[PDB]
């Protein structure tokens, strides 16, 4: 039941997509 | 944080658009 | 470990197991 | 410059902790 | 629990690998 | 829908040819 | 936006998260 | 030819969304 | 509720990254 | 079926698919 | 199995490094 | 050498459950 886990890395790659250039910070928790 | 706003419900590529830089 | 040029998906979802919990920053500036 | 260091080049395990948090 | 969304992903890279040069059509629903 | 049959229970390269062109 | 020549697989899932609900189609003619 | 166009050219998220249904 | 073959994905994707040159063997049940 | 070299990544995540419940194992030797 | 170790609970780079060659 | 096989030249879906258990 480790999905938080599996979903991270499908929203890194969206992020990714998405940002571009720009790029990103990955931060899960607060 | 963006793992309970994305994980539980489905963002969108807008709402993924804010976490950018 | 890996020996290979690693690109753009790849990296990240790379970037994304190594840190795991610590998280990440993806800024290409190339 | 992470594009050029582990893409234009090799990264170890180790060359890519440097970039995390 | 967003897991439709997260399956969704890897049908099509499936759909990908075995339609090969034939293509395909993606439509979630009916 | 193909998500009602392949995200419910696992289908085969036979079954996902199918859905091909 | 990403700037980037986008191939195979990578080209399928994006436009897996560009097209979402509405679906799209992929055919290689090249 | 959308091989040709993102794949052998640039595509932005637009020339992305004519591919979509 | 096909989640087992989901993580299946990623981890094979991770035992690649990990195991680099020494390569692995996957044999999901014993 | 798909008629492209297959590399890294993608030739993984493609043996899992096809050998599914018989497993496989991967040796890079080049 | 690896599956039952790992796709219940969050197994690390050194836990996977175990099931190498 | 599958990489040789099939990175290094074209692999159907037979030259591929070749490798498999
Ligand atoms: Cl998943
Ligand atoms: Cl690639
Ligand atoms: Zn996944
Ligand atoms: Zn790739």
């Amino acid at each position: 039941f480790v999905n938080q886990h599996l979903c991270x890395s499908h929203l890194v790659e969206a992020l990714y997509l998405v940002c571009g250039e720009r790029g990103f910070f990955y931060t899960p928790k607060t | 944080g963006i793992v309970e706003q994305c994980c539980t419900s489905i963002c969108s590529l807008y709402q993924l658009e804010n976490y950018c830089n």
